[PDB]
C-alpha cells in the first residue's frame, strides 16, 4: 500500500513467492506445479527494490540479503564454496526465499580470452546454476532478483526452470503516476485545493523516484521564503527545477 | 507431456500452438503450460481452455502490452 | 637498460624498427597510441641523464625514408648507413 | 534470447530460408479484431465484429464494398486494406469496360497474391500487415477466399481471422455437413456466423453497434447491414 | 580544519544556497524541515567547467559543518585485487553511519562512476562492482542513516548513468564560468590586501565575459603583484595589471576559430 | 543516443532534433533587433569592425531590401543568407509581374519560411543555419509589420523581437521598455529604445552598430555613423548618475 | 588500426585529406615500372613486358598505345583501366577538338580531356 | 527477446516481431505537446476551444493560428508540429474548392476527413497506386467540425496513420487525459449551444497552468446558417464572467 | 582531452588523482612548498584542466 500504485506486476510478483506457501491447495488439486523463480527489470527509480524489500514484511517464513561483495573474494575456487553453503542451510530451513540484487556483477556473460581476468567469477556462478536446476536440491525455495542490464547477463540464468517468470517495471501512467504523490504527500502541510491532474499532466515520462523529489521540493521552496505552508504554483516552481522553450509545437 | 498432470478441456489443436512458436527450448514450452494454468485462476476458472495456453506464450517473451492502437 | 647497463660496456641491436616507427599525422584510436608511450620512452632514455658506455642502439630496417626526424634529432642517430640492393 | 539479424528486411533470408518481416506481418493480425465468413452452394455472408476507443467514439469499418458481386472483410493493418479495396475496384470496373463481364472472384486473389509479393522482393515498402476475406456469386457458384500477406490464398467453406478466433473454428469444423446445405434461406445461415463468433469472446455481450454482417447471394447483391436493422440476430 | 570559509569567496550568491540548506541547516535549524514535515535530502552534485571553485566550495563548508567530513577521490577506490574495493565502500559508509551525523566529499568521481558497458575483459568489470556496490549503499534493501555526499564532476553527459537520480542525489548543481557583476566581488577579495591605490579603476577592467573564470583571476593578482616587485616598486597601478591580463589571455585557444557565423 | 542524427525519424518523446540543432547554431551569431511604433519600423545589428586591413567601405552590413517597401536582417550563416534574398526578391517580383499589386508581407514570409520547410523534409538536404526578421509596410496601407522565420518552417507576428547572441539579456529589457498599447509614435523614439537595447551586449562601441529603418512611400534609408554617435552619446548623459 | 576517414572519398580527416586516392597512387607503385624521358628532337616512351606464362602472346596487346599520329602514352599500374581509358581519350580528340577546328589538338588540350575522365570517377561513392 | 523495440524503431518500413512499427507511433506521441483542443457537437451548434501557451507578452497572439477557416461550413484544429500542419491544409481545402467544381455543391465533411488521411499515408503507397512524397509522417491532429445536408453537425478525429473516428465529445492535445474523462461524462444527447460554450470554458480552466481569461484562450462555433466564425475578445469575455456568476450561486 | 571510451581510461584514473593533489582540500591546504615543473612538445593537446 505504500509502493507507487504499480498494482498489476506486483501480482505477478506473489503469485510466485506467497501464495504456493499459504494457498497451495489450488495450485495443487487443479494440476500446476508453481513456478519458484522470479526476475524484476526496470529502468531505474521505478521502485524494483521497493517491492522487494516489502514483501519481507509479508513474508510468513524468511528472507535472504545476499550481499553480492561476499562472492568476489580473492581466493580460488572460495565463492562458490559460499553459494552452495547458502542453500545447504536453506533447504534446511522450511520455505526460505533469498533476493539477489544487481546480478549483473556475478551473472554477466562469458567469454574466452587468454587475459580472461573475469575467469574466476565465472566459475562462481557456475556454483548457482548447477545447484538451481540439477538433481534437485531444491524443495521449496524460491528467488528473486533484479537488474538495469536485462541483456549482457548469460541465457542460462535467463532460463525457465531458473527464471519462470519475469517482469517489466515499465515507467508509470497517469492516473497511476497521482498515487504516488498520495503517498509522499500525506506527512506535508498543504493546502487544500490544489488539482494533481495538472502535475502529472506536466511530468511527462518519468519515475518514481523524480516525483518523491519533486514533493520534497515543492516544500524546500517554502523553506527559502520563510512561509509555514505550500501552495499551488511552488509545485510548479519545482518541476522547471527538477525535468528542465520550444516554438515549433504550438 | 506436462499437461497430463492437469484439467483440460478438448478443444484445443496442440500442433497449431506449435506452429505459433518459432526457436523455442523444451524448458520453455512447460512454461508456457503453468503460466496457462495459473492465468486460468486469476480469470477465476477451474479448468483449461485454448486462449489461455496463448496468453501464457504472450507471458514468456513479454509482450506484456495490449497496445491497442489504430489498428483495424 | 637497466641491465644492459649492468653488464657494460654493452651495445644492442634490433632486427626491426620500422615497425613499430613510422611518422604519424595523428591517433584516433587507443592501440596505435601506446605506440607513442613506447617510443617516447625509448627516444628519452638515450637523450636524458645516463651512462656513457653504452652505444646500444643499432637501428637495423628495409627504408629509412619513414622514420620521425625527431626521432633524427642530432644527439640520438647521426650516422645513416647504406647496403647493397642488386 | 539475444539479438539476430537478418531481420532487418524483407530482402534478406534467414540462415535456413525463413522470411522475416513476413512472418512478422502476419503477426500483426492477432492484435486486430475478429471476422469470420460462411459459404453454401447458394449464398455468402460473413459476419464482423466491432471495437472502440471510448463510449462516445464511433466505431470502425471493417466490411467495404468493391463492387456488387464482391466484397471483402478485413482484420489488420487497415491503410493497408483502403488500397487493396481500391486497387480491385479498379479491376472490376475495368473488365466491366472493356468486356462488360463479371468479374471471377478466382481472378481477384490472384491479382492480390501478385501486389503482396512486389513489395515482397525489393528494398523500400512493406509486406501489408493485414488479411481479408473475399465473397461473391459469380457464375462458378458462391466464392470465399482468406488473404495472406504472403501472397498465399485459398478457397474453402468459411473461416475466422484475429485474436481469439480458434473456438470458432473448432465450431466450423464440427457442422461443414450443415451449413452448405443450407440453400434458399439466408436468415438461418447468418445465424450460424453469430453463434460462431460468440464462441470466440471474453465477456463481450454483443451488442448491436459492436456487429456488422455483409451478405450476397443467387440474385442479392451485396448489402451490409449494421445498426438498428440487424438486432434481428439477438 | 582547511582556513578557507565563507567570504574567503563571495562570487555568487545561490550555488552557495541551494546546497547549504542540504547541509548546513538541519544540523542547526530542523524545525523548519519538520514542522512542513517532510524527508529532506541527502546528497547533491556540483559539476561545471572548470576553475570555477567546485573543490573550493568544499574546503568552505567544511570548516563550518560541526560533523565530521571524509575526503576522496573515486580512484582511490579501485585495487587491483578482485574484491577489496566493493568491501572498501561497504566500510565507509559503516564508519560514517556510526559516527553519525557526517558528510562524505567525492571528487572526480567519473574516474569509477562513468558508465558501463558489456566489457569483454577483466579490468573493466571490477570497477562496475564497485560502481554497482556504491549505488547498493546510496539506496538499496536496507537505509544507510544520515550521511550526506557531495560529488563533484567537470562532464556530466560524457559519464554518470544511474547515480545521478533522485534517491541518491537528489539535485545537480551548476557551476559556469562567471558573468560580470560576480567578478566584481571575486577580485575584490583577492585584492583586498594590496595597495594599488592609485588609478585603477577596476569597473572597466574585466568589460566583457571574456571566458576567463575566477581562477584566471588569482594569477593575475599574482603576476601583476610581483611584476612591480621586478621594478623594485611595490604599490601597483594599471600598467602592472593589463601587462598580467594580456600574457594570460593570450594563451586562449582560438574560440573564434570559425567566424563563419556573421 | 540515436536518434539524433537524421530528419526524417522521431524520438521516442515525439522531439525531432536535428531542427533543434539548427538553432543553436543561430546564437552563434551577431544579435540582430526590430521594433516598431506607429510612423515607423527599425532594425538594429551589432557588426563587426574588429580587422584593419579589410576594406570598410562594403562593411558586412545584415541588412538587405527585398523590394522598396521592404528590408529583412538575418542571423546565424551567412552563405546560406544569400541564398534566401535571391530566392525572395525573385518571387516578389515574380508577383507584381503575375498580379500588378505587390507582395502582402504575409505573402513573403510564407516564402522565405516555404524555402525552408522543404528543406527540412527529406534527408540528402540539410537545413539553413538561419533566422530572419522582415519588416516593410503593404503599398495603400499604414499599418506596421513584422514578422520573423526559423528553419523549422514557422513564424509569427512580433511587436518587437532580438535575435542571435545574447538575446536572452534584450528581450526582458524590451518587455519593460515596451508597451503593446501604447507605442512610440516617432521615427526618434524606436531607434532610442533599439540603441540602448544594443548598449547592453556591445561594450560601449559606437562604430559597431547599424540602424536602418523603413516607413511609406516605398521609403528606406540607412543612418550615419555620426547620426549614432549623438543618438550614442546622449544616453550617456542620461546616465551620468 | 584502421583509420575511418579511408573506405569512403567525400570524407574529410581532420588533416583535410581525402580517403581512398592515398591508396590507387600505392596501386601503381607495387606495379611494373614503365618511363619516358626527353630530348630535343624527340620523346621517348619505355616498359617492358612481364609475361606471365610463357604461352601468353605478349605481342597481342601493347602497352604502348596511339592516340593521335603525333601523341602516343604508356601506364604503369592496372591494365584493364587503361585500355577503357583511351577508347575514350583519342574519341575526345575526335569529338570536343576536331570536328568543330578541323584538326588534331596540342599535347595539354588532351590531358585536360583526360584527366577530367580521371575525375569523373573520384567525385562519387 | 528484450531487443524488440531498440532496434526496430527509425525505421519506418520495419515490422518489428509484435507486429507493430513504431515510428508511427511516436507520430502520436507529438500531439501530445503543444496546445490542448477541444470539440463539442450539438443538435444546435458544433463548438472548438483551444488555448494559446501565452509565451510572452509582447507578441501578436493573433498570428499563431491553431483554429483556421477551411471552408464556408468547415473548420479545424490542430495541437501538433506546426510546420506540417500548412502543408495539409492548403491541401484539405483544395479539394472542398476543386469539388465545387467537379460537383457544384457543399462537399460533405466526412470525405475531406478521408482526402487528408489518404495524405499522411504518403509514407508508402496511397489508395491509387502512388508512390511516395514524404519520408517524415507528421503530427497535426485534427477536429474536422462541419455541417452537411446528409447527417447534420459532425466532428471528426483525423490521426497521421489514416484511420479517424467520429467522436462527439472530444479533447486533443497535452489536457486530453484529464478532460475527455471530463467530457465523457457531461455529454447529454440534447445540449444547447451555450451550454457547451460554457463548459467548455470550464474544463480548459482547471487543466491549464495559468489562469483563465480572454487572451489566452478563444474558440469558434459553425452553423448552418451563418457560418464557421471565430469568436471576439470581449464576446468571449462576456461568457468568462458570465461562468463566475454561475459558479458561486 | 578526456576522450570517452574502454582502455584509454586506465590512464585517465592515473591522471585524475594527481590533479586532486594539486587542488585537493589537503593539496590547496597542504602542498605550499611543494611544487611543480612539466614540459612537453605540443599543447594542442592536453586537457585545459592542467
Ligand atoms: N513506485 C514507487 N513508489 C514510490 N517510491 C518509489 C517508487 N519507485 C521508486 N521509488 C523510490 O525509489 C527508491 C528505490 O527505487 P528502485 O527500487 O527503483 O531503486 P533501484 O532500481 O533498485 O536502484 P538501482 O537501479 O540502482 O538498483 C525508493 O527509495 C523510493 O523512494
Ligand atoms: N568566487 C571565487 N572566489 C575566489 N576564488 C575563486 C572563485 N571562483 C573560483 N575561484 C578559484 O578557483 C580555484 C579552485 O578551482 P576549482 O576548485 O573549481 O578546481 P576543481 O575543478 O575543483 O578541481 P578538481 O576538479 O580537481 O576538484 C581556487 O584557486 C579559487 O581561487
Amino acid at each position: 500500500s505504500d509502493v507507487g500504485g504499480c498494482k498489476d506486476q506486483i501480482e505477478k510478483l506473489r503469485e510466485v513467492v506467497e501464495l504456493p506457501l499459504l494457498s497451495p491447495e489450488r495450485f495443487a488439486t487443479l494440476g500446476i506445479d508453481p513456478p519458484k523463480g522470479i526476475l524484476l527489470y526496470g529502468p531505474p527509480g521505478t521502485g524494483k527494490t521497493l517491492c522487494a524489500r516489502a514483501v519481507a514484511n509479508r513474508t510468513d517464513a524468511t528472507f535472504i540479503r545476499v550481499i553480492g561483495s561476499e562472492l568476489v573474494q580473492k581466493y580460488v575456487g572460495e565463492g562458490a564454496r559460499m553459494v552452495r553453503e547458502l542453500f545447504e542451510m536453506a533447504r534446511t530451513k522450511k520455505a526460505c526465499i533469498i533476493f539477489f540484487d544487481e546480478i549483473d556483477a556475478v551473472g554477466g556473460a562469458r567469454f574466452d580470452d587468454g587475459a580472461g581476468g573475469d575467469n574466476e567469477v565465472q566459475r562462481t556462478m557456475l556454483e548457482l546454476i548447477t545447484q538451481l536446476d540439477g538433481f534437485d536440491p531444491r524443495g521449496n525455495i524460491k528467488v528473486m532478483f533484479a537488474t538495469n542490464r536485462p541483456n549482457t547477463l548469460d541465457p542460462a540464468l535467463l532460463r525457465p526452470g531458473r527464471i519462470d517468470r519475469k517482469v517489466e517495471f515499465s515507467l508509470p501512467d497517469l492516473e497511476g503516476r497521482a498515487n504516488i504523490f498520495r503517498i509522499h504527500s500525506k506527512s506535508m502541510s498543504v493546502e487544500r485545493g490544489i488539482r494533481w491532474e495538472l502535475i502529472s499532466r506536466l511530468c511527462p515520462n518519468s519515475t518514481g523516484a523524480e516525483l518523491r523529489s519533486v514533493c520534497t521540493e515543492a516544500g524546500m521552496f517554502a523553506i527559502r521564503a520563510r512561509r509555514k505552508v505550500a501552495t499551488e504554483k511552488d509545485f510548479l516552481k519545482a518541476v522547471d527545477k527538477v525535468i528542465s522553450r520550444y516554438m515549433q509545437y504550438n | 507431456i506436462h499437461s497430463r498432470k492437469m484439467t483440460t478441456d478438448d478443444d484445443i489443436n496442440w500442433q497449431e500452438l506449435a506452429r505459433s512458436t518459432d526457436e523455442f527450448n523444451g524448458a520453455q514450452l512447460k512454461a508456457v503450460t503453468v503460466e496457462a494454468g495459473m492465468i486460468a485462476l486469476r480469470n477465476g476458472q477451474s479448468s483449461v481452455k485454448h486462449e489461455d495456453f496463448v496468453e501464457g506464450i504472450s507471458e514468456v517473451q513479454a509482450r506484456k502490452s495490449k497496445s491497442v492502437s489504430f489498428y483495424a | 637498460f637497466r641491465l644492459a647497463r649492468e653488464n657494460a660496456p654493452s651495445i644492442i641491436f634490433i632486427d626491426e624498427v620500422d615497425s613499430i616507427a613510422t611518422k604519424r599525422f595523428d591517433a584516433q584510436t587507443g592501440s596505435d597510441r601506446e605506440v607513442q608511450r613506447i617510443l617516447i620512452e625509448l627516444l628519452t632514455q638515450m637523450d636524458g641523464f645516463d651512462q656513457s658506455t653504452n652505444v646500444k642502439v643499432i637501428m637495423a630496417t628495409n627504408r629509412a625514408d619513414t622514420l620521425d626526424p625527431a626521432l633524427l634529432r642530432p644527439g640520438r642517430l647521426d650516422r645513416k648507413i647504406e647496403f647493397p640492393s642488386l | 534470447m539475444f539479438r539476430n539479424n537478418y531481420d532487418g528486411d524483407t530482402v534478406t533470408f534467414s540462415p535456413t530460408g525463413r522470411l522475416f518481416q513476413v512472418e512478422y506481418a502476419l503477426e500483426a493480425i492477432k492484435q486486430g479484431s475478429v471476422t469470420v465468413g460462411l459459404r453454401s452452394n447458394t449464398h455468402a455472408v460473413l459476419v464482423a465484429l466491432k471495437r472502440n476507443a471510448d463510449e462516445l467514439s464511433s466505431y470502425q469499418k471493417k466490411i467495404i464494398k468493391c463492387d456488387e458481386h464482391m466484397g471483402l472483410s478485413l482484420a489488420g493493418l487497415a491503410p493497408d486494406a483502403r488500397v487493396l479495396s481500391n486497387y480491385l475496384r479498379q479491376q472490376c470496373n475495368y473488365s466491366s469496360l472493356v468486356f462488360n463481364r463479371k468479374l471471377a472472384v478466382e481472378r481477384a486473389g490472384h491479382l492480390l497474391c501478385d501486389k503482396a509479393q512486389k513489395n515482397t522482393q525489393s528494398y523500400g515498402g512493406r509486406p501489408y500487415g493485414v488479411g481479408l476475406l473475399i465473397i461473391g456469386y459469380d457464375k462458378s457458384g458462391a466464392h470465399l477466399l482468406e488473404f495472406q500477406p504472403s501472397g498465399n490464398v485459398t478457397e474453402l467453406y468459411g473461416t475466422a481471422i484475429g485474436a481469439r478466433s480458434q473456438g470458432a473454428k473448432t465450431y466450423l469444423e464440427r457442422t461443414l455437413d450443415t451449413f452448405i446445405k443450407i440453400d434458399g434461406n439466408p436468415d438461418e445461415l447468418i445465424k450460424a456466423g453469430v453463434e460462431a463468433i460468440s464462441q470466440s469472446l471474453r465477456d463481450e455481450s454483443l451488442t448491436v453497434d459492436n456487429l456488422s454482417i455483409a451478405i450476397v447471394g443467387k440474385d442479392t447483391p451485396f448489402t451490409i447491414y449494421d445498426g438498428e436493422a440487424v438486432a434481428k440476430y439477438i | 580544519s582547511p582556513t578557507e570559509s565563507y567570504s574567503d569567496i563571495g562570487g555568487l550568491e545561490s550555488q552557495i544556497q541551494e546546497i547549504k540548506e542540504s547541509v548546513e541547516l538541519p544540523l542547526t535549524h530542523p524545525e523548519l524541515y519538520e514542522e512542513m514535515g517532510i524527508k529532506p535530502p541527502k546528497g547533491v552534485i556540483l559539476y561545471g567547467a572548470p576553475g570555477t571553485g567546485k573543490t573550493l566550495l568544499a574546503k568552505a563548508v567544511a570548516n563550518q559543518t560541526s560533523a565530521t567530513f571524509l575526503r576522496i577521490v573515486g580512484s582511490e577506490l579501485i585495487q587491483k585485487y578482485l574484491g577489496d574495493g566493493p568491501r572498501l565502500c561497504r566500510q565507509i559508509f559503516k564508519v560514517a553511519g556510526e559516527n553519525a551525523p557526517s558528510i562524505v566529499f567525492i571528487d572526480e568521481i567519473d574516474a569509477i562512476g562513468t558508465k558501463r558497458y558489456d566489457s569483454n575483459s577483466g579490468g573493466e568489470r571490477e570497477i562496475q562492482r564497485t560502481m554497482l556496490e556504491l549505488l547498493n549503499q546510496l539506496d538499496g534493501f536496507d537505509d544507510r542513516g544520515d550521511v550526506k555526499v557531495i560529488m563533484a564532476t567537470n562532464k556530466i553527459e560524457t559519464l554518470d548513468p544511474a547515480l545521478i537520480r533522485p534517491g541518491r542525489i537528489d539535485r545537480k548543481i551548476l557551476f559556469e564560468n562567471p558573468d560580470l557583476s560576480t567578478k566584481k566581488k571575486i577580485l575584490g577579495i583577492h585584492t583586498s590586501k594590496m595597495n594599488l591605490s592609485e588609478d585603477v579603476n577596476l569597473e572597466t577592467l574585466v568589460t566583457t565575459k571574456d571566458d576567463l573564470s575566477g581562477a584566471d583571476i588569482q594569477a593575475m593578482c599574482t603576476e601583476a603583484g610581483l611584476l612591480a616587485l621586478r621594478e623594485r616598486r611595490m604599490q601597483v597601478t594599471a600598467e602592472d595589471f593589463k601587462q598580467a591580463k594580456e600574457r594570460v589571455m593570450k594563451n586562449k585557444v582560438e574560440e573564434n576559430l570559425e567566424g563563419l557565423y556573421l | 543516443s540515436g536518434y539524433d542524427r537524421a530528419l526524417s525519424i522521431f524520438s521516442p518523446d515525439g522531439h525531432i532534433f536535428q531542427v533543434e540543432y539548427a538553432l543553436e547554431a543561430v546564437k552563434r551569431g551577431t544579435c540582430a533587433v526590430g521594433v516598431k511604433g506607429k510612423n515607423c519600423v527599425v532594425l538594429g545589428c551589432e557588426r563587426r569592425s574588429t580587422l584593419k586591413l579589410q576594406d570598410t567601405r562594403i562593411t558586412p552590413s545584415k541588412v538587405s531590401k527585398i523590394d522598396s517597401h521592404v528590408v529583412l536582417s538575418f542571423s546565424g550563416l551567412n552563405a546560406d543568407s544569400r541564398i534566401l534574398i535571391e530566392k525572395a526578391r525573385v518571387e516578389a517580383q515574380s508577383h507584381r509581374l503575375t498580379l500588378e499589386d505587390p507582395v502582402t508581407v504575409e505573402y513573403l514570409t510564407r516564402y522565405v519560411a516555404g524555402v525552408q520547410q522543404r528543406y527540412t523534409q527529406s534527408g540528402g538536404v540539410r537545413p539553413f543555419g538561419v533566422s530572419t526578421l522582415i519588416a516593410g509596410f503593404d503599398p495603400r496601407d499604414d499599418e506596421p509589420k513584422l514578422y520573423q522565420t526559423e528553419p523549422s518552417g514557422i513564424y509569427s507576428s512580433w511587436s518587437a523581437q532580438t535575435i542571435g547572441r545574447n538575446s536572452k539579456t534584450v528581450r526582458e529589457f524590451l518587455e519593460k521598455n515596451y508597451d503593446r498599447k501604447e507605442p512610440p509614435a516617432t521615427v526618434e523614439e524606436c531607434v532610442k529604445l533599439t540603441v540602448r537595447s544594443l548598449l547592453e551586449v556591445v561594450q560601449t562601441g559606437a562604430k559597431n552598430i547599424e540602424i536602418t529603418v523603413v516607413k511609406p512611400d516605398s521609403d528606406i534609408v540607412a543612418l550615419s555613423s555620426e547620426e549614432i554617435n549623438q543618438y550614442v552619446t546622449q544616453i550617456e548623459q542620461e546616465k551620468q548618475e | 588500426m584502421t583509420d575511418r576517414y579511408s573506405f569512403s572519398l567525400t570524407t574529410f580527416s581532420p588533416s583535410g585529406k581525402l580517403g581512398q586516392i592515398d591508396y590507387a597512387l600505392t596501386a601503381v607503385k607495387q606495379g611494373v615500372t614503365s618511363l619516358g624521358i626527353k630530348a630535343t628532337n624527340g620523346v621517348v616512351i619505355a616498359t617492358e613486358k612481364k609475361s606471365s606464362s610463357p604461352l601468353a602472346m605478349s605481342e597481342t596487346l601493347s602497352k604502348v598505345s596511339l592516340l593521335t599520329p603525333d601523341i602516343g602514352a604508356v601506364y604503369s599500374g592496372m591494365g584493364p583501366d587503361y585500355r577503357v581509358l583511351v577508347d575514350k581519350s583519342r574519341k575526345v580528340a575526335h569529338t570536343s577538338y576536331k570536328r568543330i577546328y578541323g584538326e588534331y589538338p596540342p599535347t595539354k588540350l588532351l590531358v585536360s580531356e583526360v584527366a577530367k575522365i580521371m575525375q569523373e570517377a573520384t567525385q562519387s561513392g | 527477446m528484450f531487443l524488440t523495440r531498440s532496434e526496430y524503431d527509425r525505421g519506418v518500413s520495419t515490422f518489428s516481431p509484435e507486429g507493430r512499427l513504431f515510428q508511427v507511433e511516436y507520430s502520436l506521441e507529438a500531439i501530445k505537446l503543444g496546445s490542448t483542443a477541444i470539440g463539442i457537437a450539438t443538435k444546435e451548434g458544433v463548438v472548438l476551444g483551444v488555448e494559446k501557451r501565452a509565451t510572452s507578452p509582447l507578441l501578436e497572439s493573433d498570428s499563431i493560428e491553431k483554429i483556421v477557416e477551411i471552408d464556408r461550413h468547415i473548420g479545424c484544429a490542430m495541437s501538433g508540429l506546426t510546420a506540417d500542419a500548412r502543408s495539409m491544409i492548403e491541401h484539405a481545402r483544395t479539394a472542398a474548392v476543386t469539388h465545387n467544381l467537379y460537383y457544384d455543391e457543399d462537399i460533405n465533411v466526412e470525405s475531406l476527413t478521408q482526402s487528408v488521411c489518404d495524405l499522411a499515408l504518403r509514407f508508402g503507397e496511397g489508395a491509387s497506386g502512388e508512390e511516395r512524397l514524404m519520408s517524415r509522417p507528421f503530427g497535426v491532429a485534427l477536429l474536422i467540425a462541419g455541417h452537411d445536408a446528409d447527417d447534420g453537425y459532425q466532428l471528426f478525429h483525423a490521426e497521421p496513420s489514416g484511420t479517424f473516428y467520429r467522436y462527439n465529445a472530444k479533447a486533443i492535445g497535452s489536457g486530453s487525459e484529464g478532460a475527455q474523462a471530463e467530457l465523457l461524462n457531461e455529454w447529454h444527447s440534447s445540449l444547447t449551444l451555450k451550454e457547451a460554450e460554457l463548459l467548455v470554458l470550464k474544463i480548459l480552466k482547471q487543466v491549464m497552468e495559468e489562469k483563465l481569461d480572454e487572451n489566452n484562450a478563444q474558440l469558434s462555433c459553425i452553423t448552418k446558417q451563418d457560418g464557421f466564425k471565430i469568436y471576439d475578445n470581449e464576446k468571449t469575455a462576456e461568457l468568462i464572467k458570465e461562468l463566475k456568476e454561475k459558479e458561486a450561486a | 582531452s578526456t576522450r570517452v571510451e574502454g582502455s584509454g581510461g586506465g590512464d585517465s584514473e592515473v591522471q585524475r588523482t594527481m590533479l586532486e593533489l594539486l587542488n585537493q582540500l589537503d593539496g590547496f591546504e597542504t602542498s605550499k612548498n611543494i611544487k611543480i615543473i612539466m614540459a612537453t612538445n605540443r599543447l594542442d593537446i592536453l586537457d585545459p584542466a592542467l
